[PDB]
RNA sequence: AUAUUGGCGAGAGACCGAUAGCGAACAAGUACAGUGAUGGAAAGAUGAAAAGAACUUUGAAAAGAGAGUGAAAAAGUACGUGAAAUUGUUGAAAGGGAAGGGCAUUUGAUCAGACAUGG
RNA sequence: GUCGAAUUUGGGUAUAGGGGCGAAAGACUAAUCGAACCAUCUAGUAGCUGGUUCCUGCCGAAGUUUCCCUCAGGAUAGCAG
RNA sequence: AGAACUGGCGAUGCGGGAUGAACCGAACGUAGAGUUAAGGUGCCGGAAUACACGCUCAUCAGACACCACAAAAGGUGUUAG
RNA sequence: GCCCUGAAAAUGGAUGGCGCUCAAGCGUGUUACCUAUACUCUACCGUCAGGGUUGAUAUGAUGCCCUGACGAGUAGGCAGGCGUGGAGGUCAGUGACGAAGCCUAGACCGUAAGGUCGGGUCGAACGGCCUCUAGUGCAGAUCUUGGUGGUAGUAGCAAAUAUUCAAAUGAGAACUUUGAAGACUGAAGUGGGGAAAGGUUCCACGUCAACAGCAGUUGGACGUGGGUUAGUCGAUCCUAAGA
RNA sequence: GUGAACAGCCUCUAGUUGAUAGAAUAAUGUAGAUAAGGGAAGUCGGCAAAAUAGAUCCGUAACUUCGGGAUAAGGAUUGGC
RNA sequence: AGAACUGGUACGGACAAGGGGAAUCUGACUGUCUAAUUAAAACAUAGCAUUGCGAUGGUCAGAAAGUGAUGUUGACGCAAU
RNA sequence: CUAUCUAGCGAAACCACAGCCAAGGGAACGGGCUUGGCAGAAUCAGCGGGGAAAGAAGACCCUGUUGAGCUUGACUCUAGU
RNA sequence: GCGUUGGAUUGUUCACCCACUAAUAGGGAACGUGAGCUGGGUUUAGACCGUCGUGAGACAGGUUAGUUUUACCCUACUGAU
RNA sequence: UUGGCGGAAAGGCCUUGGGUGCUUGCUGGCGAAUUGCAAUGUCAUUUUGCGUGGGGAUAAAUCAUUUGUAUACGACUUAGA
């Protein structure tokens, strides 16, 4: 008989069933509108994200209180090495949707890849993709005709890539495989660039440059069955209330004489997939670079791992992103990168960024120093050393 | 004598019984079919295997409520077990078998278990208190096993 | 001459046949309950006869498996027969949120009624 | 709450069911109390509730009349065999 | 709620009203063949997507007694008068 | 007239549903077609009625035979029958060469209550027909007694801080013994005795089927034995409320 | 031993180490704790919780049956050597 | 009791251990009861008042009695409110 | 410490038959009926919508020519006096 | 489509006042929601007052104190093989 | 066998060159019964097991152990020649 007073539903109706995902890989459900005018490139990236740390810049916003002014933001930094083209996928418009038609892969995949097929490689004769390989003794032939195929049927044009996982911390040696749009040119254009990149290998400044507004796919951390306080939001019972009060009041009316799909219930709060979007790249890691961490305003020479080491994680050894604030998972799992599904003019997405300072302290603690060298000039010389 | 049905050559076959035996009715019938069918030795070594948690036995009737099981796969199954008191009483039952077959000078290597059936013993009768001054049964529930070796055939 | 659900001694029954007949066919006013007056059960049947399974064998044993006794172990001091509910095994079949039922037929299983005519 | 007194308490003794005991709650009087427990009178009475055991064949209703401390019941006439 | 006459339900299945005590049709031994009632005949569903003259177009049409409702008042919609 | 406005309610829905627009809608008319346990003809069962007929003539005279009509049913009435314990009579009835009883998607008879038979199982008695007699038929009564399920290998076996190593014994050891460690009770005790009450639980040996809601080689258990010594400790004597 | 102490805590003599056990640490629980800022806005109601607390010294209101109120309130102090 | 020295200003360091204050209603107080839903403002109480009775008596017990309670009493008493 | 999983041990309540809904009608709130939606083995932890969930033949109310506790110038009596 | 609030007094729904606010709309779902809570109110037994009554007792008068059981089943729902 | 085309599920379509059987385009030579006057008659295509002769290819998943990006148990994610 009407709620006494009203409040908003606890929860999102659309991100349910707040189930644990399939994948631990999220998938990347939509690709950005191609323009067949522009050079071919990947339009997403495999990476794994390492942890996060702090900024410090100059504000661009004429308006704002903070504008001309310094700002410190957290940021997350992705360990994201070059991927490796092993394959091509052509996809075809149906009355039933995309399909795909054929696959044509590449003669040589490395083990990072071929161990993806397996479930106990050590015991395996890893015969994975050895009489596939065959395919190539012929002239071109029987590669050659699935790749004139795609040329004449297919209607979008993924290649297949894959994580070089073991350039990272990760005690994982499997790599990571998964399909990528290309958005170049001509539908011929696209099998080509995918056919000359064969076993070769695509980095991030390629598909990703600053300031640039990227979307971030992946899936939340677990944490496994969880009772309808935290999992919802839901209120907490007096403290009265026999048989606990982490539960709610009331499950429902008499009738419907059912518990209903959208009354808030105990089970699993975590594991979910997310597309996280408008996320703006602040900077992008050259891996040989031995200067990753600093600035034109600090010009010392460090690189992007924190003192101690990403905590977790490990170090970065290799290119990485720099997002602005936070990106769903944690530390060590996959995350697919992806270009913006639209041309956004946020301003707040048009400005361009340069940093000031980029914090390099230890996470494992309260950091108080930068680099090895800063804590011995400032300490001085120990009961250790000389 | 007078096992249920059979329908072995009781001359390529020994037979043994236990009568009686205080262990979980339910709960060897479980086990007994378990091995209803197999070969003794690998009946023997399997049953001896689920003593160590490295295999099960598959829950199929009485079984609501069972927790599962990695090692159910096997079976194609979710909930199995490890009745380490059926499997005991089992298997000495089985070594009788198998004594008797030798006895009766049958080829211990083409042996296995023809029949294995456990009834329902008559039921054994303890007392628990309940509150509010009540009373309650609490009983044990025997089983009666019995089983058959018998020589495979050879085309 | 009359009375007699008590005592003794007897002759009977269109009575009952072990949830019946007295509460008790039995170590029954017993076992047990209650402070106490009181309350008060369950429980009969191996076989003609123990001939109650010598002996061998697996077992720590209880027992099993042979053997043996017996007209019978489809009588093993759990014991005549041994129903039902309920249960294991074997064999047959069916099963997209009950099952079961009615008329009809397919299909499978099963079962019949027929018999006497010259060689 | 109270804790050196209208104190707590063992045993012995006394009070017995329309009776006791009650610093009074109809409290307590053997898990029983606005009348204990036990047997008998007792198969207490019930216009009220529940059940009421085999087949088939034929016929086949009334809820209306009169009277009743009559109104969930009877008598009475009708309907029925 | 309460009377009058009659027919029903109750006590009674069958066919129709999707459904349903009470409407409509029709009351019943076991059956075959025919014909019908009330009601139906696009498909569910047995039976003319039959014949004939009009009417109606609804950004809320309408579609069958009991029956599962609609009224005053209005319309330069359209029809006949 | 039809159509439009007037026309607002709570799960998502109802010309029965689908769907239908010169209808598959509304008004009217013409034919054909579908179909009830009803109507028409016929077989069969029964009930009721009318008639014929043991005249000497084999087997029912409450019978045989011919003819017509009818058949719903609660509560209730009557009738004809089926089944059970025991009784009189009779088949000189069945039977250890197998009575009765039980089991059997085997057979036959009856509209039915039921009857009959095969196979199996069993082991000492038992039928039919005319009559007699009743402690004479179950689905129910929160019926009585007993037996059994689903629930379910489920609820549970979480108060009292806490266990560990090794040896010994044993078929067998988380749980028994000895050793060591770690700890508790902390003298308002988990210490040492008693009163009520119990009654052998004490002690030794043997010992594990049941019992100790895991286990057991351990026990307050099971079997077998042993044990309680007074002039001085009590009773006993005394008197108390009372009896 | 600490201490006002037969309190609490720790120990000696004596006595137990007996209350099914193993593996994990989801939810929700039962029992124990803690929370930035605010400080009863929660609620029938401060329910629950929190805060105070020994001792020495100072200090101490209305009223009063002159006995009390009163540890009123409010303060300072406290180890070791 | 006093003084000096000393420390991350701590020191009844665990344990132990009153929150306080201003009012209204209400029973004076300590005490009592609904064992197992009520601990109260109810019952009690000291205090106050009233009533009966000089023993051949008052109140009470018993079926009855050569019976019994108060009474080992006697109004500063016993009994009843 | 639980719940949870494992060895051992192992109950109880309750049960016409059962277990997905929407509308309809219906004893006027169906799991079953009618018309639709639909509909795929076997399952584990949670849960408190629903089984008008279960738990004592409704304790309220009314009826019964059914009680009992209690009161009184109701009726009829009685120990006593 | 989306929001519709914080509080003082009251057991309250209601009422009313303060205050904020875009706005502080009205209603349903067994007068939604007690094996979800709470138990303040009402409405068992204790108790005080007022009115009524000779009284036991009564009050649609005021007041205080008064035990809130079970899910492990099926379905539903949430998660999980 | 020569060319081509078909990707909506193309798994099919057209086209070139001979080879081979049939040809009812036409003209001849034979056959059929008795299956007795209908019953009874052309065998289609699914799977699945076995048999031969030829061509061919010569792995993995689970249990267990391990990780902790995961977790109540299953499951998830790693790792091990
Ligand atoms: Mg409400
Ligand atoms: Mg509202
Ligand atoms: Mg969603
Ligand atoms: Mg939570
Ligand atoms: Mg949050
Ligand atoms: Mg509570
Ligand atoms: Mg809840
Ligand atoms: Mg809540
Ligand atoms: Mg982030
Ligand atoms: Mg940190
Ligand atoms: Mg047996
Ligand atoms: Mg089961
Ligand atoms: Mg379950
Ligand atoms: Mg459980
Ligand atoms: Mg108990
Ligand atoms: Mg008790
Ligand atoms: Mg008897
Ligand atoms: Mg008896
Ligand atoms: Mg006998
Ligand atoms: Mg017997
Ligand atoms: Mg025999
Ligand atoms: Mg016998
Ligand atoms: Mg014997
Ligand atoms: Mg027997
Ligand atoms: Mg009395
Ligand atoms: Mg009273
Ligand atoms: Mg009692
Ligand atoms: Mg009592
Ligand atoms: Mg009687
Ligand atoms: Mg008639
Ligand atoms: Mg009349
Ligand atoms: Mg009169
Ligand atoms: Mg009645
Ligand atoms: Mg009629
Ligand atoms: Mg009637
Ligand atoms: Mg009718
Ligand atoms: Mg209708
Ligand atoms: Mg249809
Ligand atoms: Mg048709
Ligand atoms: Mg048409
Ligand atoms: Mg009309
Ligand atoms: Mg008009
Ligand atoms: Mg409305
Ligand atoms: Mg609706
Ligand atoms: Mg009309
Ligand atoms: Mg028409
Ligand atoms: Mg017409
Ligand atoms: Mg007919
Ligand atoms: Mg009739
Ligand atoms: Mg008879
Ligand atoms: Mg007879
Ligand atoms: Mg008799
Ligand atoms: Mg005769
Ligand atoms: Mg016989
Ligand atoms: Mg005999
Ligand atoms: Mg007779
Ligand atoms: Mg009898
Ligand atoms: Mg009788
Ligand atoms: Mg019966
Ligand atoms: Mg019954
Ligand atoms: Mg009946
Ligand atoms: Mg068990
Ligand atoms: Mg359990
Ligand atoms: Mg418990
Ligand atoms: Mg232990
Ligand atoms: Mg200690
Ligand atoms: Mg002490
Ligand atoms: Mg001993
Ligand atoms: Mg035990
Ligand atoms: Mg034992
Ligand atoms: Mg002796
Ligand atoms: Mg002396
Ligand atoms: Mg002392
Ligand atoms: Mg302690
Ligand atoms: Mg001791
Ligand atoms: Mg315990
Ligand atoms: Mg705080
Ligand atoms: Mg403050
Ligand atoms: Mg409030
Ligand atoms: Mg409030
Ligand atoms: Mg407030
Ligand atoms: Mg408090
Ligand atoms: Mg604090
Ligand atoms: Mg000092
Ligand atoms: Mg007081
Ligand atoms: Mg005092
Ligand atoms: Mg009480
Ligand atoms: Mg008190
Ligand atoms: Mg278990
Ligand atoms: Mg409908
Ligand atoms: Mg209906
Ligand atoms: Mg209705
Ligand atoms: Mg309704
Ligand atoms: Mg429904
Ligand atoms: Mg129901
Ligand atoms: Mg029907
Ligand atoms: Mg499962
Ligand atoms: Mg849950
Ligand atoms: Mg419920
Ligand atoms: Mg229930
Ligand atoms: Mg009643
Ligand atoms: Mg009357
Ligand atoms: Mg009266
Ligand atoms: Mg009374
Ligand atoms: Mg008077
Ligand atoms: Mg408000
Ligand atoms: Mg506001
Ligand atoms: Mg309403
Ligand atoms: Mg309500
Ligand atoms: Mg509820
Ligand atoms: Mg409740
Ligand atoms: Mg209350
Ligand atoms: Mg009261
Ligand atoms: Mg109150
Ligand atoms: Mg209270
Ligand atoms: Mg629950
Ligand atoms: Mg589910
Ligand atoms: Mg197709
Ligand atoms: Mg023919
Ligand atoms: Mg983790």
């Amino acid at each position: 008989s009407h709620r006494k007073y009203e409040a908003p539903r606890h929860g999102h109706l659309g991100f349910l069933p707040r189930k644990r995902a399939a994948s631990i890989r999220a998938r990347v459900k939509a690709f950005p509108k191609d323009d067949r005018s522009k050079p071919v490139a990947l339009t997403s990236f495999l990476g794994y994200k390492a942890g996060m740390t702090t900024i410090v810049r100059d504000l661009d916003r004429p308006g704002s209180k903070f504008h001309k002014r310094e700002v410190v933001e957290a940021v997350t930094v992705v360990d994201t090495p070059p991927v490796v083209v092993v394959g091509v996928v052509g996809y075809v418009e149906t009355p039933r949707g995309l399909r795909s038609l054929t696959t044509v892969w590449a003669e040589h995949l490395s083990d990072e890849v071929k161990r993806r097929f397996y479930k106990n490689w050590y015991k395996s004769k890893k015969k994975a993709f050895t009489k596939y390989s065959a395919k190539y003794a012929q002239d071109g032939a029987g590669i050659e005709r699935e790749l004139a195929r795609i040329k004449k049927y297919a209607s979008v044009v993924r290649v297949l890539v894959h994580t070089q996982i073991r350039k990272t911390p990760l005690a994982q040696k499997k790599a990571h495989l998964a399909e990528i749009q290309l958005n170049g040119g001509s539908i011929s254009e696209k099998v080509d660039w995918a056919r000359e990149h064969f076993e070769k290998t695509v980095a991030v400044d390629s598909v990703f440059e600053q300031n640039e507004m990227i979307d971030a796919i992946a899936v939340t951390k677990g944490h496994g069955f969880e009772g309808v306080t935290h999992r919802w939001g839901t209120k907490k019972l007096p403290r009265k209330t026999h048989r606990g009060l982490r539960k709610v009041a009331c499950i429902g009316a008499c009738h419907p004489a059912h518990v209903m799909w959208s009354v808030a219930r105990a089970g699993q709060r975590g594991y979910h997939s997310r597309t996280s979007i408008n996320h703006k790249i602040y900077r992008v890691g050259k891996g040989d670079d031995e200067a990753n961490g600093a600035t034109s305003f600090d010009r010392t020479k460090k690189t992007i791992t924190p003192m101690g080491g990403f905590v977790h994680y490990g170090e970065i050894k290799n290119d990485f992103i720099m997002v602005k604030g936070c990106i769903p998972g944690n530390r060590k799992r996959i995350v697919t990168l992806r270009k913006s599904l639209y041309t956004n003019t946020s301003r707040k997405a048009l400005e361009e960024v340069s940093l000031k300072w980029i914090d390099t302290a230890s996470k494992f603690g309260k950091g108080r120093f930068q680099t090895p060298a800063e804590k011995h000039a400032f300490m001085g010389t120990l009961k250790k050393d000389l | 004598a007078r096992y249920g049905a059979t329908s072995t050559n009781p001359a390529k076959s020994a037979s043994a019984r236990g009568s009686y035996l205080r262990v979980s009715f339910k709960n060897t019938r479980e086990t007994a079919q378990a091995i209803n069918g197999w070969e003794l030795t690998k009946a023997q070594k399997y049953l001896e295997q689920v003593l160590d948690h490295q295999r099960a036995i598959p829950f199929r009737r009485f079984n609501s409520s069972i927790g599962r099981t990695a090692q159910g796969k096997e079976f194609g199954v979710t909930k199995a077990r490890w009745p380490a008191k059926s499997v005991k009483f089992v298997q000495g039952l089985l070594q009788n078998a198998a004594a008797n077959a030798e006895a009766k000078g049958l080829d211990a290597t083409k042996l296995y278990v023809s029949h294995i059936q456990v009834n329902q013993a008559p039921k054994q009768r303890r007392r628990t208190y309940r509150a509010h001054g009540r009373i309650n049964k609490y009983e044990s529930s025997p089983s009666h096993i019995e089983l058959v070796v018998t020589e495979k055939e050879e085309a």
